[PDB]
């Protein structure tokens, strides 16, 4: 029924701790709201808490936007024999991206809570939280909130006056992007490369070690226990219908005061800009494009910015997608064509070369993008990259491929006369 | 253009050119080349024989 | 642009087999721990944290040292030294004293890293991938590090040292080199990444429980 | 029974459950592209040289690793396989080395022959290529890894047939190279299979090198003297 | 109240921290699942 | 060179089928020895059996 967005009230979120301002620990945790009444969700059985993940309307926060109370409900089959496993996805890779390690080392409670309440909704013996080798001090907090969760019997033996038995561990990568893949990260546990394998098998029937296994977003397992202590209706009030909740959003780049803010779900992305990051450096008719959702998100120019909401189904009109909601901007007085080769140069030191389009593929669109920089090249040679990118999109075994591909697409898409005229500034400066 | 009588010739260094491939043999519509090869005492790929019988070739 | 770095291994006299390194009995103490994290049925999922814990002890990781996790785990050699050459933040040369890790990923780019990079250079007097003559210090350029927001930024030894200056970075490192460990996060008084002067967010103080827990709960 | 119906290019075929849509051509007749799938090994799908057009499906699926589910037809021809087929020749030859004179393989390359009826017939690659190190694993295998494509097959071989794990991939991305990482030796009674399940000519067997090219061979069936399996 | 910054206890963390923390934790596991074998190479 | 005395060092026949071959073998008055046709086995492949909790199928790298 409502028509406007992006008004959310302080009272009305749920990362309270998002800045670090008040106690991480698990008094403050219990002072802000955290392991309250987790006995009777516990007892309230896997069904209730996944029908209440279901009527929340709530989606990925990795970035796919996959239906969490669908996937979650993938594991709700009977035993077989083999234990289960939750693992959240703590690896944070995206560029632009900050949400995860605020809520790992701010309120890492709300994590622990999380992987306790899938845990009991999927039937999962023990979550693995597989933290990002980089974020050391971000892992030590953590570790000392599962130590004090431990002490004080909310994890562990029985874990309440509930009966059910969870465990929490937590694993450190060594740094690797790809390891953020949910078969990747489930192979980097193994003790393997973080290599991805192909689906199917789905991680619900064969995952981290052989046995059923949910790979779940950092985000969408801390939003869990208020969603079932306030109801999925509440959750579901927020933002459009199958945009529904709020989300953390990273604003970085050329902007004033580049921050991380949580915001109702479906916010337009000037009225969020203007209203946190304090603006465009230079005002906004200085803006030239914003990657709206991490790296792996095609950019749009000022126009497309104008009036778009930042949820999964407009930004998708858009030809972009929601992504990790990591927004970078641009001002006029940049290289668009430099960003995107830096880009570009990222995806090529960070895929794992497993299968042939990408690493070959990804390789050739870095040394293309390279001369692209320059203006050595040919303006022949712009379709012919494009061509290239839908030859790596779709076609390889992960979504690395896909994510290198779409940022060299949106930029040809909405520069391609810059790409021209640097093209022609080569031609007559060398003749 | 014009094909007169078979000749192999080699690099500026002084090095022959032939590499042992066994295209010619292969797409000789008479069957006038006959090769033969083996690793060089050097490793390099060079041929021991290289026959062309003139009154089999068509030229 | 290109690695720089060789993914095969030839014989040294200061890196080879005979090289001693051994495992000192707290580190065993944490190695029973790591392996007791895992089902008693795959004890090669511990293969990270044990060769993070080498070269914790060591610095670096040595061929020794990778032979001696492979042992300790019954893995064969070779999953060790794939996991080694995969993974970017295992050192199999000796590295100094101090890794800086510059990050030059494009919303760090965007917010003047090159600055920062050149401050450093002119400062250690080394190039991008070089290592001081003392041993001190090692620069390296880095990918995301999870810390736009922050940006500028650089690591050093499991530090974050954050919206970083020439100045600011030069202070860090001449005190670095003084002796003391200067505090971690970022610069410009801005305490971990919420707007500088802003504040448009998290001003009430927050709800306590029970606050809006549903009925029939 | 237990058996399922599913279609190649239209027509009907009964296929025992797990089988893959690779298996399912196969009882038709056709013989789907391949780089990295062998079928004595492990199914590995990095190549990417098998995909494949399920019909009302937008996204291609790889024929050696997909089981095929009841009712699929399977466009074993359609434009977008050929594409596909295509794109990926493109990648896999992109970085190849111009060796094919000097290969020992040249008239036995599955590279050559799929390149020949499954990929284009020109190039559009004007960067330059890589160029890798050659290893030393003994005197039996000559190694030349430039014109490894990186399939992964002798690893697989050496671990699951020859019970051997000195094998493996060093490095990322496109830098990851296929060796052992140290100056060994791949000695075991079985070594010399690894030049036969190589569809390229990084691994080629040492003292049959530069003699012979297949075309010119006469071909003897025989037996094996050489103990008493025959 | 908000303007104090309460995340200070990271400015003391240790090369061992981390594993320290793992080893205290230790204690406090259920006992894991066996897949009846030592390992696959068994 | 390789020098020979038979004329029949080069003669390869190709037939749809074995009766074809041996009806020709058998009209032009040749001895023949017929082999069997010798087909691969289909074989059980599950990519699932490669990331395996209990069985030595599991693989140790891919
Ligand atoms: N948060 C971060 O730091 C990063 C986020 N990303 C985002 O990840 C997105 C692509 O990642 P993918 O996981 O490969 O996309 P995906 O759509 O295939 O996966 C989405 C989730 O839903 C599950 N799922 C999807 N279909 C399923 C099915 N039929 N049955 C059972 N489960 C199913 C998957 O197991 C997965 O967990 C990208 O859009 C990217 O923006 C990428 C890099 C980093
Ligand atoms: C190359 C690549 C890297 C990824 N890295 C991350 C990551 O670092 N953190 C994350 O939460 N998801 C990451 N993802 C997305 C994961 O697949 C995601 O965690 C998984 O699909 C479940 O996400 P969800 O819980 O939000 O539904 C990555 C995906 C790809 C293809
Ligand atoms: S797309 Fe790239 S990162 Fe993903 S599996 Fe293939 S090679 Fe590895
Ligand atoms: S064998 Fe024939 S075609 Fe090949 S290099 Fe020698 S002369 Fe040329
Ligand atoms: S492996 Fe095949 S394609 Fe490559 S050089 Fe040798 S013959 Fe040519
Ligand atoms: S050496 Fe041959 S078999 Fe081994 S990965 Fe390379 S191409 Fe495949
Ligand atoms: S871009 Fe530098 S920390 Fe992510
Ligand atoms: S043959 Fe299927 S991906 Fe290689
Ligand atoms: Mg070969």
């Amino acid at each position: 029924k409502k028509t406007s967005f992006g008004s959310l009230k302080d009272e009305d979120r749920i990362f309270t701790n998002l800045y670090g301002r008040h106690d991480w620990r698990l008094k403050g945790a219990q002072s802000r709201g955290d392991w309250y009444k987790t006995k009777e969700i516990l007892l309230k059985g896997p069904d209730w808490i996944l029908g209440e993940v279901k009527t929340s309307g709530l989606r990925g926060r990795g970035g796919a936007g996959f239906p969490t109370g669908l996937k979650w409900s993938f594991m709700n089959k009977p035993s077989d024999g083999r234990p289960k496993y939750l693992v959240v996805n703590a690896d944070e890779g995206e560029p632009g991206t900050c949400k995860d390690r605020e809520i790992i080392r701010h309120d890492p409670h709300k994590l622990v809570e999380g992987c306790l309440v899938g845990g009991r909704a999927m039937g999962a013996r023990a979550a693995y939280i597989y933290i990002r080798g980089e974020f050391y001090n971000e892992a030590s907090n953590l570790q000392v909130a599962i130590r004090e969760a431990y002490e004080a019997g909310l994890i562990g033996k029985n874990a309440c006056g509930s009966g059910y038995d969870f465990d929490v561990f937590v694993v450190r990568g060594a740094g690797a992007y790809i390891c953020g893949e949910e078969t990747a990260l489930i192979e980097s546990i193994e003790g393997k490369q973080g290599k991805p394998r192909l689906k199917p098998p789905f991680p619900a029937d064969v995952g981290v070690f052989g046995c059923p296994t949910t790979v779940a977003n950092v985000e969408t397992v801390a939003v869990s226990p208020t969603i079932c202590r306030r109801g999925g209706a509440w959750f579901a009030s927020f933002g459009r219908e199958r945009n529904s909740g709020t989300k953390l959003f990273n604003i970085s780049g050329h902007v004033n005061h580049p921050c991380t803010v949580e915001e109702e779900m479906s916010v337009p992305l000037k009225e969020l800009i203007e209203k946190h990051a304090g603006g465009v450096i230079g005002g906004w008719d200085n803006l030239l494009a914003v990657i709206p959702g991490g790296s792996s998100t095609p950019l749009i120019p000022k126009s497309v910015c104008e009036t778009v909401l930042m949820d999964f189904d407009a930004l998708v009109q858009a030809q972009t997608g929601l992504g990790t909601a990591a927004v970078i901007v641009m001002d006029r007085s940049t290289d668009i064509v430099k960003a995107i080769a830096r880009l570009i140069e990222f995806y090529k030191h960070e895929s794992c070369g497993q299968c042939t389009p990408c690493r070959e593929g990804v390789d050739w669109m870095n040394k293309v993008m390279a001369r692209f920089v320059k203006g050595d090249a040919r303006p022949a040679e712009i379709d012919s990259l494009w061509e290239i990118s839908k030859q790596i999109e779709g076609h390889t075994i992960c979504a690395l491929g896909d994510g290198a591909a779409w940022p060299v697409q949106g930029l040809i898409r909405h520069f391609r006369p810059e790409l021209e005229e640097r093209m022609q500034q080569f031609a007559l400066q060398h003749q | 253009r014009f094909r007169g009588e078979h000749a192999l010739r080699r690099y500026p260094s002084g090095e022959e050119r032939c590499i042992a491939c066994k295209l010619c043999e292969a797409v000789c519509p008479a069957q006038a080349i006959t090769i033969e090869a083996e690793p060089r005492a050097d490793g390099s790929r060079r041929t021991t024989r290289y026959d062309i019988d003139m009154t089999k070739c068509i030229y | 642009g290109a690695g720089g770095a060789l993914f095969v291994h030839r014989d040294t006299p200061e890196n080879n087999p005979d090289t001693p390194f051994d495992f000192t009995p707290e580190n065993y103490k944490r190695i029973e721990a790591i392996v007791k994290n895992y089902p008693e049925g795959h004890k090669a999922a511990a293969v990270l944290p044990v060769l993070d814990l080498a070269q914790r002890q060591n610095g670096w990781l040595p061929i020794s040292a990778m032979n001696k996790v492979a042992e300790i785990l019954q893995v064969p050699p070779m999953r060790v030294y794939e996991v080694a050459t995969f993974y970017t933040m295992y050192n199999r040369k000796p590295v100094g004293k101090y890794h800086i890790q510059v990050c030059t990923t494009t919303p760090c780019m965007l917010r003047n890293s090159d600055s920062i990079l050149e401050a450093i250079q002119k400062k250690l007097g080394i190039k991008v991938g070089e290592t001081t003559p003392d041993k001190l210090f090692t620069l390296i350029e880095v990918e995301c590090l999870g810390a736009c927001v922050n940006a500028p930024m650089v690591q050093i030894n499991d530090n974050y040292y954050e919206d970083l200056t020439p100045k600011d970075i030069e202070e860090i490192i001449d005190e670095l080199k003084a002796g003391k460990i200067p505090k971690p996060g970022p610069r410009s008084g801005r305490f971990s990444c919420e707007p500088a002067g802003g504040l448009t967010s998290l001003t009430e103080p927050p709800k306590g429980p029970g606050f809006g827990v549903q009925a029939g709960l | 029974s237990n058996l399922i119906e599913v279609f190649v290019d239209g027509q009907s075929v009964m296929v025992e459950p797990g089988t893959t849509v690779l298996q399912a051509c196969e009882k038709v007749g056709m013989q789907i592209p391949r780089f990295c799938y062998h079928e004595r090994l492990s199914v590995a799908g990095n190549c990417r040289m098998c995909l494949v057009e399920i019909e009302k499906a937008p996204k291609v699926v790889a024929a050696c690793a997909m089981p095929v589910m009841k009712g699929w037809n399977i466009l074993t021809n359609s434009e977008k396989s050929k594409k596909a087929r295509e794109g990926v020749m493109e990648f896999l030859l992109a970085n190849h080395p111009l060796d094919c004179p000097i290969c020992d393989q040249g008239g036995e390359c599955d590279l050559q022959d799929q390149s020949m009826m499954f990929g284009s017939d020109r190039s559009r690659f004007l960067e330059g290529k890589r160029a890798v190190e050659d290893k030393n694993i003994g005197p039996l295998v000559k190694t030349i890894m430039t014109r490894c494509i990186q399939c992964t097959r002798c690893i697989r071989f050496a671990s699951e047939i020859a019970g051997v794990d000195d094998l493996g991939t060093t490095g990322r991305g496109n830098d990851m190279q296929v060796g052992t990482y140290i100056e060994k030796m791949f000695m075991s009674e079985l070594s010399g299979n690894i030049i036969d399940i190589c569809p390229v000519g990084a691994l080629t067997s040492k003292p049959y090198a530069f003699t012979a090219r297949p075309w010119e061979t006469r071909k003897t069936e025989s037996i094996d003297v050489m103990d008493a399996v025959g | 109240d908000n303007s104090t910054y309460r995340n200070l206890q990271h400015h003391e963390y240790s090369t061992y921290t981390f594993l320290d923390l793992n080893v205290e934790l230790s204690k406090f596991r259920m006992p894991q699942p066996s897949s009846g074998r030592q390992s696959p190479r068994h | 060179w390789s020098s020979t005395a038979d004329p029949l060092s080069n003669l390869v026949l190709t037939f749809s089928t074995k009766e074809d071959a041996v009806a020709f073998a058998e009209k032009n008055g040749w001895s023949f020895d017929v082999e069997e046709r010798k087909v691969p086995k289909p074989k059980s492949k599950s990519y699932g059996a490669n990331f395996s909790w209990n069985k030595r199928t599991r693989v140790s790298t891919k």
